[PDB]
Protein backbone atom coordinates (compact mmCIF):
# COMPACT_ATOMS: atom_id res chain seq x y z
CA UNK A 1 0.00 0.00 0.00
CA UNK A 2 2.73 2.46 1.01
CA UNK A 3 4.64 2.02 -2.26
CA UNK A 4 1.49 2.44 -4.35
CA UNK A 5 0.08 5.26 -2.22
CA UNK A 6 3.39 7.12 -2.42
CA UNK A 7 3.88 6.77 -6.18
CA UNK A 8 0.46 8.24 -6.95
CA UNK A 9 0.57 11.13 -4.44
CA UNK A 10 4.23 11.90 -3.58
CA UNK A 11 5.58 12.62 -7.07
CA UNK A 12 8.32 15.08 -6.03
CA UNK A 13 10.57 12.34 -4.60
CA UNK A 14 11.63 9.05 -6.14
CA UNK A 15 10.15 5.65 -5.39
CA UNK A 16 12.68 3.98 -3.01
CA UNK A 17 13.15 6.98 -0.72
CA UNK A 18 9.47 7.92 -0.49
CA UNK A 19 8.46 4.37 0.43
CA UNK A 20 11.15 4.09 3.09
CA UNK A 21 10.25 7.45 4.64
CA UNK A 22 6.60 6.52 5.18
CA UNK A 23 7.67 3.15 6.59
CA UNK A 24 10.11 4.76 9.01
CA UNK A 25 7.60 7.48 9.91
CA UNK A 26 4.78 4.96 10.37
CA UNK A 27 6.85 2.95 12.82
CA UNK A 28 7.90 6.00 14.82
CA UNK A 29 4.29 7.21 14.96
CA UNK A 30 3.20 3.81 16.27
CA UNK A 31 5.81 4.24 19.03
CA UNK A 32 4.55 7.63 20.27
CA UNK A 33 0.81 7.03 19.79
CA UNK A 34 0.36 4.41 22.58
CA UNK A 35 0.92 4.92 26.27
CA UNK A 36 1.94 1.32 27.03
CA UNK A 37 1.41 -2.28 25.84
CA UNK A 38 -0.61 -1.55 22.69
CA UNK A 39 -0.95 -3.31 19.32
CA UNK A 40 2.40 -3.94 17.61
CA UNK A 41 1.18 -4.58 14.05
CA UNK A 42 0.94 -1.54 11.77
CA UNK A 43 -2.40 -1.36 9.96
CA UNK A 44 -2.87 0.28 6.57
CA UNK A 45 -4.98 2.93 8.32
CA UNK A 46 -1.82 4.15 10.03
CA UNK A 47 0.07 3.92 6.73
CA UNK A 48 -2.64 5.92 4.96
CA UNK A 49 -2.57 8.63 7.63
CA UNK A 50 1.19 9.23 7.43
CA UNK A 51 1.22 9.46 3.63
CA UNK A 52 -1.67 11.93 3.80
CA UNK A 53 0.18 14.43 5.99
CA UNK A 54 3.28 14.19 3.78
CA UNK A 55 1.12 15.00 0.76
CA UNK A 56 -0.81 17.58 2.92
CA UNK A 57 -4.05 15.58 2.43
CA UNK A 58 -6.50 16.06 5.37
CA UNK A 59 -6.44 12.23 6.03
CA UNK A 60 -10.09 11.97 4.89
CA UNK A 61 -9.43 11.36 1.18
CA UNK A 62 -7.07 8.36 1.62
CA UNK A 63 -9.86 6.05 2.83
CA UNK A 64 -13.60 6.68 2.98
CA UNK A 65 -13.63 7.04 6.75
CA UNK A 66 -16.13 9.93 6.66
CA UNK A 67 -18.84 8.21 4.64
CA UNK A 68 -21.45 10.06 6.71
CA UNK A 69 -20.27 13.37 5.23
CA UNK A 70 -20.97 12.13 1.70
CA UNK A 71 -24.41 10.82 2.71
CA UNK A 72 -25.63 14.30 3.70
CA UNK A 73 -23.34 16.36 1.44
CA UNK A 74 -26.11 16.97 -1.07
CA UNK A 75 -28.75 17.68 1.57
CA UNK A 76 -26.44 20.06 3.44
CA UNK A 77 -25.63 21.97 0.25
CA UNK A 78 -29.24 21.83 -0.97
CA UNK A 79 -30.49 23.58 2.17
CA UNK A 80 -27.81 26.28 2.05
CA UNK A 81 -28.37 26.89 -1.69
CA UNK A 82 -32.10 27.02 -2.44
CA UNK A 83 -32.75 26.13 -6.07
CA UNK A 84 -30.68 24.55 -8.84
CA UNK A 85 -30.66 21.24 -6.98
CA UNK A 86 -29.93 19.52 -10.31
CA UNK A 87 -26.51 21.16 -10.27
CA UNK A 88 -25.66 19.93 -6.76
CA UNK A 89 -26.39 16.25 -7.49
CA UNK A 90 -23.78 16.23 -10.26
CA UNK A 91 -20.98 17.68 -8.12
CA UNK A 92 -21.62 15.26 -5.26
CA UNK A 93 -21.72 12.20 -7.52
CA UNK A 94 -18.33 13.14 -8.96
CA UNK A 95 -16.84 13.39 -5.47
CA UNK A 96 -18.24 9.97 -4.53
CA UNK A 97 -16.88 8.06 -7.54
CA UNK A 98 -13.38 9.44 -7.00
CA UNK A 99 -13.37 8.69 -3.27
CA UNK A 100 -14.56 5.15 -4.06
CA UNK A 101 -11.59 4.56 -6.38
CA UNK A 102 -13.64 4.91 -9.60
CA UNK A 103 -12.27 8.33 -10.54
CA UNK A 104 -9.98 9.27 -13.37
CA UNK A 105 -6.45 7.93 -12.98
CA UNK A 106 -4.66 10.94 -14.54
CA UNK A 107 -7.36 13.65 -14.59
CA UNK A 108 -8.89 15.97 -11.98
CA UNK A 109 -11.78 14.69 -9.87
CA UNK A 110 -14.34 16.73 -11.81
CA UNK A 111 -14.10 19.31 -14.59
CA UNK A 112 -17.24 21.44 -14.54
CA UNK A 113 -18.55 24.52 -16.32
CA UNK A 114 -21.48 26.48 -14.88
CA UNK A 115 -23.39 28.21 -17.69
CA UNK A 116 -26.04 30.37 -16.08
CA UNK A 117 -27.42 33.86 -15.54
CA UNK A 118 -25.22 36.24 -13.61
CA UNK A 119 -26.19 36.55 -9.95
CA UNK A 120 -27.44 32.99 -9.54
CA UNK A 121 -25.54 31.04 -6.93
CA UNK A 122 -22.95 29.39 -9.15
CA UNK A 123 -20.09 30.50 -6.92
CA UNK A 124 -22.26 30.04 -3.82
CA UNK A 125 -22.59 26.28 -4.30
CA UNK A 126 -18.85 26.19 -4.93
CA UNK A 127 -18.14 28.03 -1.67
CA UNK A 128 -20.53 25.86 0.33
CA UNK A 129 -18.88 22.73 -1.07
CA UNK A 130 -15.45 23.92 0.04
CA UNK A 131 -16.70 24.87 3.51
CA UNK A 132 -18.69 21.65 3.81
CA UNK A 133 -15.80 19.43 2.69
CA UNK A 134 -13.23 21.32 4.75
CA UNK A 135 -10.99 22.37 1.86
CA UNK A 136 -9.48 25.65 0.67
CA UNK A 137 -11.35 27.72 -1.92
CA UNK A 138 -9.21 29.12 -4.75
CA UNK A 139 -11.04 31.95 -6.54
CA UNK A 140 -9.50 33.39 -9.71
CA UNK A 141 -11.04 36.26 -11.67
CA UNK A 142 -10.33 35.53 -15.33
CA UNK A 143 -11.41 39.08 -16.25
CA UNK A 144 -8.00 40.18 -14.98
CA UNK A 145 -6.34 37.61 -17.27
CA UNK A 146 -7.55 39.00 -20.59
CA UNK A 147 -4.14 40.01 -22.03
CA UNK A 148 -1.34 37.79 -23.31
CA UNK A 149 1.12 39.07 -20.70
CA UNK A 150 -1.21 38.23 -17.80
CA UNK A 151 -1.39 34.57 -18.87
CA UNK A 152 2.34 34.13 -18.19
CA UNK A 153 1.76 34.89 -14.50
CA UNK A 154 -0.17 31.61 -14.15
CA UNK A 155 2.80 29.48 -15.26
CA UNK A 156 5.99 31.42 -14.53
CA UNK A 157 7.10 34.74 -13.11
CA UNK A 158 8.13 38.08 -14.63
CA UNK A 159 11.40 37.97 -16.59
CA UNK A 160 14.45 38.56 -14.42
CA UNK A 161 12.78 37.29 -11.23
CA UNK A 162 14.10 34.06 -9.70
CA UNK A 163 10.75 33.24 -8.04
CA UNK A 164 12.12 30.11 -6.38
CA UNK A 165 9.52 30.02 -3.57
CA UNK A 166 6.65 31.83 -5.37
CA UNK A 167 6.66 30.58 -8.99
CA UNK A 168 3.27 30.63 -10.63
CA UNK A 169 0.13 31.88 -8.93
CA UNK A 170 -2.06 28.95 -10.03
CA UNK A 171 0.61 26.23 -10.02
CA UNK A 172 1.89 27.00 -6.52
CA UNK A 173 -1.56 27.69 -5.04
CA UNK A 174 -2.58 24.04 -5.53
CA UNK A 175 0.66 22.81 -3.93
CA UNK A 176 -0.17 24.58 -0.66
CA UNK A 177 -3.73 23.17 -0.82
CA UNK A 178 -3.73 19.93 -2.86
CA UNK A 179 -7.34 19.12 -1.92
CA UNK A 180 -9.05 22.41 -2.71
CA UNK A 181 -11.73 23.76 -5.00
CA UNK A 182 -10.47 25.82 -7.94
CA UNK A 183 -13.00 28.41 -9.10
CA UNK A 184 -12.50 30.53 -12.22
CA UNK A 185 -14.90 33.40 -12.89
CA UNK A 186 -15.85 34.79 -16.30
CA UNK A 187 -13.82 32.13 -18.09
CA UNK A 188 -15.28 33.31 -21.41
CA UNK A 189 -13.46 36.63 -21.03
CA UNK A 190 -10.16 34.76 -20.50
CA UNK B 1 -28.96 56.37 -44.18
CA UNK B 2 -28.85 53.09 -42.26
CA UNK B 3 -28.72 53.37 -38.43
CA UNK B 4 -26.12 51.29 -36.64
CA UNK B 5 -26.92 49.08 -33.65
CA UNK B 6 -24.82 47.60 -30.85
CA UNK B 7 -25.00 44.00 -29.63
CA UNK B 8 -23.39 42.43 -26.57
CA UNK B 9 -20.90 39.58 -27.02
CA UNK B 10 -18.71 37.91 -24.39
CA UNK B 11 -15.40 39.23 -25.73
CA UNK B 12 -16.55 42.73 -26.69
CA UNK B 13 -19.39 44.81 -28.02
CA UNK B 14 -20.32 44.22 -31.67
CA UNK B 15 -21.57 46.98 -33.98
CA UNK B 16 -23.74 46.02 -36.95
CA UNK B 17 -26.05 47.89 -39.27
CA UNK B 18 -29.78 47.52 -38.67
CA UNK B 19 -30.28 45.32 -41.74
CA UNK B 20 -27.32 43.05 -40.98
CA UNK B 21 -28.42 42.75 -37.34
CA UNK B 22 -31.72 41.30 -38.52
CA UNK B 23 -29.83 38.93 -40.82
CA UNK B 24 -28.38 37.22 -37.75
CA UNK B 25 -31.98 36.45 -36.75
CA UNK B 26 -32.81 34.96 -40.19
CA UNK B 27 -34.89 38.00 -41.20
CA UNK B 28 -34.46 38.91 -44.88
CA UNK B 29 -36.01 42.05 -46.42
CA UNK B 30 -37.37 42.15 -49.98
CA UNK B 31 -38.16 45.81 -50.73
CA UNK B 32 -38.53 47.66 -54.01
CA UNK B 33 -38.75 46.56 -57.61
CA UNK B 34 -37.23 43.15 -58.22
CA UNK B 35 -33.94 43.20 -60.10
CA UNK B 36 -31.01 40.95 -60.92
CA UNK B 37 -28.82 42.86 -58.46
CA UNK B 38 -31.14 43.00 -55.45
CA UNK B 39 -32.22 39.41 -56.08
CA UNK B 40 -28.59 38.31 -56.07
CA UNK B 41 -28.32 39.80 -52.59
CA UNK B 42 -31.42 37.94 -51.40
CA UNK B 43 -30.20 34.53 -52.55
CA UNK B 44 -26.80 35.31 -51.03
CA UNK B 45 -28.47 35.84 -47.66
CA UNK B 46 -30.47 32.61 -48.01
CA UNK B 47 -27.40 30.49 -48.75
CA UNK B 48 -25.53 32.07 -45.84
CA UNK B 49 -28.28 31.30 -43.34
CA UNK B 50 -28.58 27.69 -44.50
CA UNK B 51 -25.02 26.88 -43.42
CA UNK B 52 -25.46 28.51 -40.01
CA UNK B 53 -28.48 26.34 -39.16
CA UNK B 54 -30.10 24.31 -41.97
CA UNK B 55 -32.99 23.48 -39.59
CA UNK B 56 -34.10 26.92 -38.38
CA UNK B 57 -36.64 28.59 -40.64
CA UNK B 58 -35.92 31.78 -42.59
CA UNK B 59 -38.22 34.82 -42.58
CA UNK B 60 -38.56 36.84 -45.80
CA UNK B 61 -40.54 40.07 -45.46
CA UNK B 62 -42.30 41.12 -48.69
CA UNK B 63 -43.00 44.80 -49.41
CA UNK B 64 -42.15 44.79 -53.12
CA UNK B 65 -44.40 46.32 -55.84
CA UNK B 66 -43.33 43.82 -58.52
CA UNK B 67 -40.42 43.36 -60.85
CA UNK B 68 -38.77 41.31 -63.56
CA UNK B 69 -39.80 37.65 -63.56
CA UNK B 70 -36.32 36.30 -64.37
CA UNK B 71 -34.84 37.50 -61.07
CA UNK B 72 -37.80 36.08 -59.16
CA UNK B 73 -37.01 32.57 -60.34
CA UNK B 74 -33.57 32.79 -58.73
CA UNK B 75 -35.21 33.53 -55.39
CA UNK B 76 -38.03 31.03 -55.89
CA UNK B 77 -35.71 28.21 -56.96
CA UNK B 78 -33.33 29.05 -54.13
CA UNK B 79 -36.16 28.93 -51.58
CA UNK B 80 -37.27 25.46 -52.66
CA UNK B 81 -33.74 24.06 -53.02
CA UNK B 82 -32.60 24.99 -49.50
CA UNK B 83 -33.78 22.73 -46.69
CA UNK B 84 -34.93 25.56 -44.35
CA UNK B 85 -38.54 26.61 -44.76
CA UNK B 86 -38.92 30.26 -45.77
CA UNK B 87 -41.62 32.26 -43.99
CA UNK B 88 -43.11 34.93 -46.26
CA UNK B 89 -44.79 37.92 -44.56
CA UNK B 90 -46.56 40.43 -46.80
CA UNK B 91 -45.81 43.95 -45.55
CA UNK B 92 -47.86 46.71 -47.12
CA UNK B 93 -48.42 45.13 -50.52
CA UNK B 94 -47.39 42.23 -52.75
CA UNK B 95 -47.59 42.49 -56.54
CA UNK B 96 -47.62 39.65 -59.09
CA UNK B 97 -43.97 38.72 -58.57
CA UNK B 98 -44.05 39.48 -54.85
CA UNK B 99 -47.21 37.41 -54.47
CA UNK B 100 -45.54 34.56 -56.36
CA UNK B 101 -42.66 34.57 -53.90
CA UNK B 102 -45.15 35.05 -51.06
CA UNK B 103 -47.14 31.91 -51.86
CA UNK B 104 -43.85 30.08 -52.56
CA UNK B 105 -43.18 29.78 -48.82
CA UNK B 106 -43.54 26.53 -46.95
CA UNK B 107 -47.08 25.47 -46.13
CA UNK B 108 -47.98 26.81 -42.71
CA UNK B 109 -45.36 29.59 -42.79
CA UNK B 110 -47.15 31.96 -45.21
CA UNK B 111 -48.58 35.06 -43.53
CA UNK B 112 -50.14 38.40 -44.41
CA UNK B 113 -50.79 41.37 -42.18
CA UNK B 114 -54.47 42.36 -41.74
CA UNK B 115 -53.98 45.61 -43.69
CA UNK B 116 -51.66 44.28 -46.40
CA UNK B 117 -52.71 44.05 -50.05
CA UNK B 118 -52.02 41.40 -52.69
CA UNK B 119 -52.19 42.07 -56.44
CA UNK B 120 -51.78 39.41 -59.13
CA UNK B 121 -51.74 39.79 -62.91
CA UNK B 122 -50.36 38.02 -65.98
CA UNK B 123 -46.73 38.85 -66.90
CA UNK B 124 -46.26 42.14 -68.75
CA UNK B 125 -43.74 42.49 -71.56
CA UNK B 126 -43.26 43.87 -75.03
CA UNK B 127 -41.01 43.23 -78.03
CA UNK B 128 -40.71 45.55 -81.04
CA UNK B 129 -39.14 43.98 -84.10
CA UNK B 130 -39.82 41.93 -87.19
CA UNK B 131 -42.72 39.48 -87.33
CA UNK B 132 -40.42 36.44 -87.20
CA UNK B 133 -38.69 37.69 -84.04
CA UNK B 134 -41.96 38.73 -82.37
CA UNK B 135 -43.22 35.18 -82.91
CA UNK B 136 -40.45 33.71 -80.74
CA UNK B 137 -40.86 36.32 -78.00
CA UNK B 138 -44.65 35.99 -77.97
CA UNK B 139 -44.36 32.23 -77.44
CA UNK B 140 -41.80 32.69 -74.65
CA UNK B 141 -43.89 35.15 -72.64
CA UNK B 142 -46.88 32.83 -73.02
CA UNK B 143 -44.72 29.91 -71.89
CA UNK B 144 -43.60 31.99 -68.91
CA UNK B 145 -47.24 32.59 -67.99
CA UNK B 146 -47.84 28.86 -68.22
CA UNK B 147 -44.96 28.16 -65.85
CA UNK B 148 -46.22 30.72 -63.33
CA UNK B 149 -49.85 29.59 -63.38
CA UNK B 150 -48.80 25.96 -62.87
CA UNK B 151 -46.54 26.84 -59.94
CA UNK B 152 -49.05 29.23 -58.37
CA UNK B 153 -51.68 26.48 -58.54
CA UNK B 154 -49.31 24.05 -56.81
CA UNK B 155 -48.64 26.36 -53.86
CA UNK B 156 -52.11 27.93 -53.68
CA UNK B 157 -53.85 24.63 -54.42
CA UNK B 158 -56.32 26.10 -56.93
CA UNK B 159 -56.95 24.59 -60.33
CA UNK B 160 -55.08 25.86 -63.38
CA UNK B 161 -58.37 26.99 -64.92
CA UNK B 162 -59.25 29.08 -61.87
CA UNK B 163 -55.85 30.78 -61.85
CA UNK B 164 -56.08 31.51 -65.58
CA UNK B 165 -59.45 33.24 -65.17
CA UNK B 166 -58.33 35.20 -62.11
CA UNK B 167 -54.91 36.05 -63.60
CA UNK B 168 -56.26 37.11 -67.02
CA UNK B 169 -56.78 40.63 -65.63
CA UNK B 170 -55.44 42.46 -62.59
CA UNK B 171 -57.10 41.58 -59.28
CA UNK B 172 -56.51 42.93 -55.76
CA UNK B 173 -56.90 40.46 -52.88
CA UNK B 174 -57.21 41.80 -49.35
CA UNK B 175 -55.57 40.06 -46.40
CA UNK B 176 -58.58 37.87 -45.46
CA UNK B 177 -59.31 37.02 -49.09
CA UNK B 178 -55.77 35.68 -49.47
CA UNK B 179 -56.49 33.04 -46.83
CA UNK B 180 -59.67 31.97 -48.61
CA UNK B 181 -57.97 32.05 -52.01
CA UNK B 182 -55.12 29.94 -50.60
CA UNK B 183 -52.18 32.33 -50.94
CA UNK B 184 -51.39 32.32 -47.20
CA UNK B 185 -52.35 30.17 -44.25
CA UNK B 186 -53.59 32.93 -41.93
CA UNK B 187 -53.14 36.45 -40.61
CA UNK B 188 -50.10 37.25 -38.45
CA UNK B 189 -51.63 38.32 -35.13
CA UNK B 190 -50.48 35.68 -32.61
CA UNK B 191 -47.46 33.40 -32.50
CA UNK C 1 -23.50 65.34 -43.33
CA UNK C 2 -24.88 63.61 -40.25
CA UNK C 3 -22.77 64.43 -37.15
CA UNK C 4 -21.22 61.84 -34.85
CA UNK C 5 -21.59 61.82 -31.06
CA UNK C 6 -19.24 60.09 -28.64
CA UNK C 7 -20.87 57.74 -26.13
CA UNK C 8 -19.63 57.10 -22.58
CA UNK C 9 -19.10 53.45 -21.63
CA UNK C 10 -17.07 51.94 -18.81
CA UNK C 11 -14.99 49.76 -21.14
CA UNK C 12 -14.21 52.51 -23.64
CA UNK C 13 -15.57 55.44 -25.58
CA UNK C 14 -17.63 54.67 -28.69
CA UNK C 15 -18.72 56.80 -31.64
CA UNK C 16 -22.23 56.73 -33.10
CA UNK C 17 -24.24 58.96 -35.38
CA UNK C 18 -26.83 61.35 -33.98
CA UNK C 19 -29.70 59.20 -35.29
CA UNK C 20 -28.17 55.96 -34.02
CA UNK C 21 -27.51 57.42 -30.56
CA UNK C 22 -31.14 58.50 -30.31
CA UNK C 23 -32.17 54.94 -31.18
CA UNK C 24 -30.48 53.81 -27.97
CA UNK C 25 -33.00 56.09 -26.21
CA UNK C 26 -35.94 54.49 -28.09
CA UNK C 27 -36.36 57.55 -30.33
CA UNK C 28 -37.26 56.90 -33.98
CA UNK C 29 -37.48 59.74 -36.49
CA UNK C 30 -39.76 59.97 -39.51
CA UNK C 31 -39.49 62.55 -42.28
CA UNK C 32 -39.95 62.95 -46.01
CA UNK C 33 -42.48 61.37 -48.32
CA UNK C 34 -43.42 57.86 -47.21
CA UNK C 35 -41.57 55.27 -49.29
CA UNK C 36 -41.14 51.51 -49.26
CA UNK C 37 -37.45 51.70 -48.35
CA UNK C 38 -37.99 54.41 -45.73
CA UNK C 39 -40.81 52.43 -44.10
CA UNK C 40 -38.79 49.22 -43.79
CA UNK C 41 -36.07 51.19 -42.01
CA UNK C 42 -38.53 52.44 -39.39
CA UNK C 43 -39.95 48.93 -39.09
CA UNK C 44 -36.47 47.53 -38.48
CA UNK C 45 -35.90 50.03 -35.68
CA UNK C 46 -39.22 49.13 -34.05
CA UNK C 47 -38.44 45.41 -34.05
CA UNK C 48 -34.96 46.00 -32.63
CA UNK C 49 -36.27 48.19 -29.81
CA UNK C 50 -38.95 45.62 -28.97
CA UNK C 51 -36.37 42.89 -28.38
CA UNK C 52 -34.21 45.20 -26.25
CA UNK C 53 -37.09 46.17 -23.95
CA UNK C 54 -40.66 45.16 -24.90
CA UNK C 55 -42.01 47.17 -21.94
CA UNK C 56 -40.35 50.57 -22.43
CA UNK C 57 -42.50 52.83 -24.59
CA UNK C 58 -41.16 53.97 -27.96
CA UNK C 59 -41.15 57.56 -29.24
CA UNK C 60 -41.83 58.25 -32.92
CA UNK C 61 -41.56 61.76 -34.33
CA UNK C 62 -43.38 62.64 -37.57
CA UNK C 63 -42.49 65.49 -39.95
CA UNK C 64 -43.53 63.92 -43.28
CA UNK C 65 -45.76 65.53 -45.95
CA UNK C 66 -47.38 62.20 -46.89
CA UNK C 67 -46.57 59.43 -49.32
CA UNK C 68 -47.66 56.05 -50.60
CA UNK C 69 -50.43 54.50 -48.52
CA UNK C 70 -49.30 50.88 -48.94
CA UNK C 71 -45.91 51.40 -47.32
CA UNK C 72 -47.51 53.33 -44.46
CA UNK C 73 -49.61 50.30 -43.52
CA UNK C 74 -46.42 48.32 -42.89
CA UNK C 75 -45.55 50.83 -40.17
CA UNK C 76 -49.08 50.86 -38.75
CA UNK C 77 -49.41 47.07 -38.56
CA UNK C 78 -46.01 46.78 -36.88
CA UNK C 79 -46.87 49.42 -34.27
CA UNK C 80 -50.08 47.61 -33.34
CA UNK C 81 -48.36 44.21 -33.40
CA UNK C 82 -45.37 45.21 -31.25
CA UNK C 83 -46.08 45.25 -27.52
CA UNK C 84 -44.34 48.59 -26.75
CA UNK C 85 -46.59 51.63 -26.89
CA UNK C 86 -45.39 54.08 -29.54
CA UNK C 87 -45.56 57.73 -28.46
CA UNK C 88 -46.30 59.58 -31.69
CA UNK C 89 -45.04 63.18 -31.47
CA UNK C 90 -46.15 65.36 -34.39
CA UNK C 91 -43.31 67.87 -34.78
CA UNK C 92 -44.38 69.32 -38.13
CA UNK C 93 -46.49 68.82 -41.22
CA UNK C 94 -48.64 65.68 -41.06
CA UNK C 95 -50.52 64.74 -44.23
CA UNK C 96 -53.21 62.07 -44.67
CA UNK C 97 -50.84 59.16 -44.17
CA UNK C 98 -48.64 61.10 -41.76
CA UNK C 99 -51.68 61.90 -39.63
CA UNK C 100 -52.78 58.26 -39.78
CA UNK C 101 -49.63 57.22 -37.94
CA UNK C 102 -50.42 59.69 -35.15
CA UNK C 103 -53.81 58.09 -34.55
CA UNK C 104 -52.21 54.64 -34.54
CA UNK C 105 -50.18 55.73 -31.52
CA UNK C 106 -51.25 54.11 -28.26
CA UNK C 107 -53.99 56.01 -26.45
CA UNK C 108 -52.70 58.20 -23.65
CA UNK C 109 -49.26 58.67 -25.25
CA UNK C 110 -50.09 60.52 -28.48
CA UNK C 111 -48.67 64.05 -28.58
CA UNK C 112 -48.57 67.02 -30.94
CA UNK C 113 -46.65 70.27 -30.63
CA UNK C 114 -48.78 73.43 -30.32
CA UNK C 115 -47.72 74.96 -33.66
CA UNK C 116 -47.78 71.69 -35.61
CA UNK C 117 -50.05 71.36 -38.64
CA UNK C 118 -52.02 68.16 -39.25
CA UNK C 119 -54.00 67.97 -42.51
CA UNK C 120 -56.12 64.98 -43.54
CA UNK C 121 -57.47 64.09 -46.97
CA UNK C 122 -58.79 61.13 -48.92
CA UNK C 123 -56.28 58.87 -50.72
CA UNK C 124 -55.16 60.36 -54.03
CA UNK C 125 -54.32 58.10 -56.97
CA UNK C 126 -55.23 57.41 -60.56
CA UNK C 127 -54.97 54.97 -63.43
CA UNK C 128 -55.28 55.15 -67.22
CA UNK C 129 -56.07 52.38 -69.68
CA UNK C 130 -58.95 50.15 -70.69
CA UNK C 131 -62.30 50.59 -68.95
CA UNK C 132 -62.22 47.05 -67.55
CA UNK C 133 -58.85 47.70 -65.89
CA UNK C 134 -59.96 51.10 -64.57
CA UNK C 135 -62.90 49.42 -62.84
CA UNK C 136 -60.60 47.13 -60.84
CA UNK C 137 -58.35 50.01 -59.78
CA UNK C 138 -61.34 52.28 -59.11
CA UNK C 139 -62.99 49.70 -56.85
CA UNK C 140 -59.69 49.05 -55.06
CA UNK C 141 -59.06 52.70 -54.17
CA UNK C 142 -62.63 53.03 -52.88
CA UNK C 143 -62.12 49.92 -50.75
CA UNK C 144 -58.83 51.32 -49.45
CA UNK C 145 -60.58 54.60 -48.62
CA UNK C 146 -63.05 52.69 -46.46
CA UNK C 147 -60.30 50.80 -44.64
CA UNK C 148 -58.38 53.96 -43.78
CA UNK C 149 -61.59 55.73 -42.76
CA UNK C 150 -62.65 52.74 -40.65
CA UNK C 151 -59.30 52.55 -38.87
CA UNK C 152 -59.33 56.33 -38.40
CA UNK C 153 -62.60 56.08 -36.48
CA UNK C 154 -61.20 53.25 -34.34
CA UNK C 155 -58.38 55.29 -32.81
CA UNK C 156 -60.08 58.69 -32.99
CA UNK C 157 -63.45 57.30 -31.87
CA UNK C 158 -65.52 59.50 -34.18
CA UNK C 159 -68.36 58.02 -36.19
CA UNK C 160 -67.78 56.88 -39.77
CA UNK C 161 -70.09 59.66 -40.97
CA UNK C 162 -67.91 62.31 -39.31
CA UNK C 163 -64.69 60.77 -40.65
CA UNK C 164 -66.15 60.56 -44.15
CA UNK C 165 -67.17 64.23 -44.13
CA UNK C 166 -63.83 65.61 -42.91
CA UNK C 167 -61.80 63.36 -45.24
CA UNK C 168 -63.95 63.83 -48.37
CA UNK C 169 -62.08 67.09 -49.10
CA UNK C 170 -58.73 68.50 -48.01
CA UNK C 171 -58.91 69.54 -44.35
CA UNK C 172 -56.28 71.37 -42.29
CA UNK C 173 -56.40 70.94 -38.51
CA UNK C 174 -54.34 72.77 -35.91
CA UNK C 175 -52.87 71.25 -32.75
CA UNK C 176 -55.56 72.34 -30.22
CA UNK C 177 -58.37 71.32 -32.57
CA UNK C 178 -56.83 67.85 -32.87
CA UNK C 179 -57.61 67.14 -29.21
CA UNK C 180 -61.29 67.83 -29.88
CA UNK C 181 -61.31 65.45 -32.86
CA UNK C 182 -59.51 62.77 -30.84
CA UNK C 183 -56.57 62.58 -33.25
CA UNK C 184 -54.12 63.37 -30.43
CA UNK C 185 -54.41 63.06 -26.66
CA UNK C 186 -52.88 66.41 -25.65
CA UNK C 187 -50.02 68.78 -26.39
CA UNK C 188 -46.67 68.41 -24.63
CA UNK C 189 -46.54 70.41 -21.40
CA UNK C 190 -42.75 70.89 -21.45
N1 LIG D 1 -29.51 29.80 -4.70
C1 LIG D 1 -29.01 30.70 -3.85
N2 LIG D 1 -29.19 30.51 -2.53
C2 LIG D 1 -28.68 31.42 -1.68
N3 LIG D 1 -28.00 32.54 -1.95
C3 LIG D 1 -27.84 32.69 -3.28
C4 LIG D 1 -28.31 31.85 -4.26
N4 LIG D 1 -27.96 32.32 -5.52
C5 LIG D 1 -27.30 33.43 -5.27
N5 LIG D 1 -27.20 33.72 -3.93
C6 LIG D 1 -26.52 34.87 -3.36
O1 LIG D 1 -26.29 35.80 -4.40
C7 LIG D 1 -25.02 36.47 -4.20
C8 LIG D 1 -24.14 36.21 -5.39
O2 LIG D 1 -23.93 34.78 -5.54
P1 LIG D 1 -22.72 34.27 -6.46
O3 LIG D 1 -22.69 32.78 -6.45
O4 LIG D 1 -21.47 35.00 -6.09
O5 LIG D 1 -23.19 34.77 -7.91
P2 LIG D 1 -22.51 34.57 -9.36
O6 LIG D 1 -22.46 33.08 -9.59
O7 LIG D 1 -23.41 35.28 -10.34
O8 LIG D 1 -21.14 35.20 -9.26
C9 LIG D 1 -24.51 35.95 -2.85
O9 LIG D 1 -24.97 36.76 -1.79
C10 LIG D 1 -25.15 34.56 -2.78
O10 LIG D 1 -25.21 34.05 -1.47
Amino acid sequence: AAVELAVKYINDRHLPDKAIDVIDEAGARARLMPVSKRKKTVNVADIESVVARIARIPEKSVSQSDRDTLKNLGDRLKMLVFGQDKAIEALTEAIKMARAGLGHEHKPVGSFLFAGPTGVGKTEVTVQLSKALGIELLRFDMSEYMERHTVSRLIGAPPGYVGFDQGGLLTDAVIKHPHAVLLLDEIEKA
Amino acid sequence: LVPMVIEQTSRGERSFDIYSRLLKERVIFLTGQVEDHMANLIVAQMLFLEAENPEKDIYLYINSPGGVITAGMSIYDTMQFIKPDVSTICMGQAASMGAFLLTAGAKGKRFCLPNSRVMIHQPLGGYQGQATDIEIHAREILKVKGRMNELMALHTGQSLEQIERDTERDRFLSAPEAVEYGLVDSILTHR
